[PDB]
């Protein structure tokens, strides 16, 4: 079927985002774009440039008014009038995230914040910070823009939880159309906005090492695999995720079996979740 | 004819945000600003944290070379804390970050760069674009990039299969740490890793070095544009034993056309075209300070002004292979010969003027990764399964430390002071800090703004090539202005 145009904006982000979702084995990034997603406006991989992309991009959105779906990565930067993050110009203006979010959000179908920046702050919004670094959710609600968000959140997601939530809501709009289908959605969010089927579940309580846990067999250096990882850090606890069994870049690892659970899908990362490397 | 102005934000296909302004005078490019429009402000942020969070919150700068920051990072703590890495950890670093290397120049060449030169299907994200981009490779040959970037997709994700087995995950890892690598690699994971090493190989050897001299050669007068300064800095990377004396990539610096040795304290970051306090500028990065000013008049980034010795100097694959000027690739030599009549055994037999091109940084990048198979596989026969990789230090109340590696794409140092055993300051001078700065306090612009001098732009509504001098240079602003 026809493919639904996307616009992918970058706030204040690093671009893992991008690159997590570049490591999608099933379906791959290739099948995603090809057969998917209509990707018609990206920084890092498209054609054009400039105000050109810009004018694409705006062309579509009036085309598809209501139908895009908008893809946010990175914190929306408020401070300084918006002048932290400037992500193009036209019509010798230029246009900060702050605009950007004020002129397509209204329009969306719905705004995927994809990454903790995104969903939550991050660590743009750390202590230290200066720029007013602002999640996305809080950023439309505080500006009246009433536009559903699904929060997909983690430093960075796995590109499951962004295909598949993608996908999950295709299938729902599929069925029920928009407003029905993006109504279904939400109801299986979680009250942060995540995706039950990803984030529905707690790391600690579903780990491998959760023996040595409950026995206090904890590994004193980072190389035993034994023990436990708690003494090490491990923030599994408080962690909803479910990389326990989904693990990474395809299947070779995870954190907890490498090092330590570092909290990135909640809400409070990094605060929360630092020291890293204490209990 | 006479000016035209041209502004481009965002210049896409590169990592980050943006804008380049080029004044364009009887069809060529006679000044040039680069601007970086996001910050965020990690050397605040960081301050005051537990020293060893450091080593996570920093990849965050990017998330196409987060191994880099985790290097430097873990680095500046090895050296601050007095951490004695392993044997065995060393070598594993080695293994998780070279995978990158291989990530990030695949990543750069495919699908960043080769749309500057070959037209993609017929739909989103490859269209619409400039009505006349100047692409001039046949049907055959424009389709076998097509291909190669598709199979390219692949050969990336395995490399953060490689990055990961022994790194936890990718983007950002969290298999390096102060005093070493958290795991230690098993003869299974070795085997699973030599593996994917193979495949990746056989693509690198088979169609990546060759696309790049192939393309080229329908381009040649891209070696003739983009030279800038001439001038380049590389401060060493990727130990080969526990002397830290000997390195795949060793420390130099190259100007006016001479070699001279790298000393850091020569390295100053000016601001006054930056959007910080005018009173930050010319401080070497152990007192550096990063005071946010984006009202202030006259200046145009987020990007300080990094300058060694006054010298404005570009970063890169480039950079460290003419610095260290290895063997050129079997493939190189062949090329070289059949396709542009040269005949060369060493990096620099290129000359300089070719070398320091458009199309001569992609020809660099190309056989950097070459350069860095030989690497990887000699780690892979160095590694001992078993051996433990990592010393467990206690975090000191007081200390310093610098770090300093290579980026895929450059130069890259993180210092760090620590004070009642959390971190006091903590600067970072990174590689497309070096390449895509503004001008310094002087007037003298960035290496990429200099290189844009002299591009050629025979058709103002289709001005094609500064973006793509722009990458060349595999740009990273998430990087350069963190
Ligand atoms: S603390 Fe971490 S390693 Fe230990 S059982 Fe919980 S999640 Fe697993
Ligand atoms: S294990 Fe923890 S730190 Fe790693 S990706 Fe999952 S939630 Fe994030
Ligand atoms: N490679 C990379 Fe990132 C940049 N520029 C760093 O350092
Ligand atoms: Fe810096
Ligand atoms: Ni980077
Ligand atoms: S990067
Ligand atoms: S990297």
């Amino acid at each position: 079927g026809e493919r639904p145009p996307v616009f992918w904006l970058q706030g204040q982000g690093c671009t893992g985002c991008s690159v997590t979702l570049l490591n999608s084995v099933h379906p791959s990034i290739a099948d995603v774009l090809l057969k998917v997603i209509s990707l018609e406006f990206h920084p890092t991989v498209m054609a054009w440039e400039g105000e050109h992309a810009i004018e694409h991009m705006r062309k579509v959105a009036e085309k598809f008014k209501g139908k895009f779906f908008l893809v946010i990565e990175g914190s929306v930067p408020v401070e300084a009038d918006g002048k932290y993050c400037i992500i193009g110009e036209a019509n010798h203006h230029e246009i900060s995230m702050v605009d950007a979010l004020k002129e397509f959000g209204p329009n969306a179908a719905a705004v995927l914040a994809v990454g903790t920046c995104a969903a939550y702050g991050g660590i743009p919004a750390a202590e230290g910070s200066e720029t007013g670094a602002t999640a996305v959710s809080k950023f439309l609600g505080d500006n009246g823009i009433k536009t559903p968000v699904v929060n997909i959140p983690g430093c960075p997601p796995h590109p499951d939880w962004i295909v598949g939530t993608v996908v999950l809501a295709l299938d729902a709009i599929k069925k029920n159309g928009l407003e029905g289908g993006l109504a279904e959605v939400v109801k299986v969010l979680d009250s942060d906005g995540r995706p039950t089927p990803f984030f529905g579940r707690n790391i600690h309580e579903n780990c491998p090492y959760l023996d040595k846990y409950d026995e206090g067999v904890m590994s004193a250096t980072f190389t035993d695999k034994v023990g436990c990882r708690y003494d090490l850090g491990c923030k599994g606890p408080m962690t909803m995720a479910d990389c326990f069994e989904r693990k990474w870049n395809g299947g070779v690892n995870w954190c907890v079996q490498n090092a330590v659970c570092i909290g990135c899908v909640e809400p409070d990362f990094p605060d929360g979740k630092s020291p890293f490397y204490q209990a | 004819t006479g000016r035209t102005t041209i502004a481009i934000d965002p210049v896409t296909r590169i990592e980050g945000h943006l804008k380049a302004e080029v004044v364009v005078e009887n069809g060529k490019v006679v000044d040039a600003r680069l601007s970086g429009g996001m910050y965020r402000g990690f050397e605040t942020i960081l301050r005051g944290r537990d020293p060893r969070d450091a080593s996570q919150i920093v990849q965050r700068i990017c998330g196409v070379c987060p191994t880099a920051h985790s290097t430097a990072s873990v680095l500046a703590l090895d050296e601050a804390f007095g951490a004695k890495v392993p044997n065995n950890g060393r070598i594993t670093r080695n293994l998780i970050f070279g995978a990158n290397y291989l990530q990030s120049h695949i990543l750069h060449f495919y699908h960043l760069s080769a749309q500057d030169f070959v037209q993609g299907p017929d739909t989103a994200p490859f269209v619409p674009r400039f009505p006349k981009s100047d692409l001039r490779l046949s049907k055959e040959l424009n389709k076998a990039g097509v291909d190669q970037y598709i199979e390219a997709l692949e050969v990336r994700r395995i490399c953060h299969e490689m990055v990961a087995l022994f790194g936890g995950r990718m983007p950002h890892v969290q298999g390096q740490v102060v005093g070493g690598a958290t795991e230690i690699p098993t003869k299974e994971k070795l085997v699973e890793y030599a593996a994917r090493f193979k495949k990746v190989r056989d693509f690198v050897e088979q169609k990546y070095v060759p696309v790049v001299y192939t393309i080229g050669s329908k381009y040649k007068d891209m070696f003739k544009v983009g030279q800038g300064f001439k001038a380049a800095l590389c401060v060493g990377a990727f130990p080969l034993d526990n002397s830290g004396k000997k390195h795949l990539f060793m420390p130099g610096v190259y100007a006016k056309g001479k070699d001279m040795p790298f000393d850091p304290s020569k390295i100053k970051e000016y601001v006054k075209y930056s959007w910080f306090a005018e009173e930050t500028t010319g401080l070497n990065y152990k007192e550096g300070k990063t005071i946010p000013a984006p009202d202030k008049a006259g200046a145009y980034s987020f990007v300080k002004a990094p300058r060694y010795d006054g010298l404005s100097l570009e970063v890169g694959p480039l950079a460290r292979m003419w610095v260290n000027n290895p063997e050129l690739s079997p493939v190189g030599k062949k090329l070289l010969k059949d396709l542009f009549g040269i005949s060369a055994k060493k990096f620099r037999d290129l000359g300089e003027e070719a070398a320091f091109s458009l199309m001569g940084r992609h020809v660099a990048r190309a056989e950097e990764t070459y350069y860095m198979l030989g690497a990887i596989e000699g780690w892979l026969k160095e590694i001992k399964a078993g051996e433990d990789t990592v010393v467990m230090p206690a975090v000191p109340a007081s200390a310093e430390g610098t770090g300093f590696t290579e980026a895929p794409r450059g130069s890259l140092l993180h210092y760090v002071k620590v004070k009642d055993s959390k971190i006091d300051n903590y600067q970072i001078v990174s590689a497309s800090l070096w390449n895509c700065n503004p001008r310094d306090d002087m007037g003298q612009r960035g290496a990429v703004e200099e290189a844009l001098i002299g591009i050629p732009v025979d058709d103002i509504q289709n001005p094609v090539n500064v973006a793509r001098l722009i990458r060349a240079f595999d740009p990273x602003l998430a990087c350069a202005v963190h």
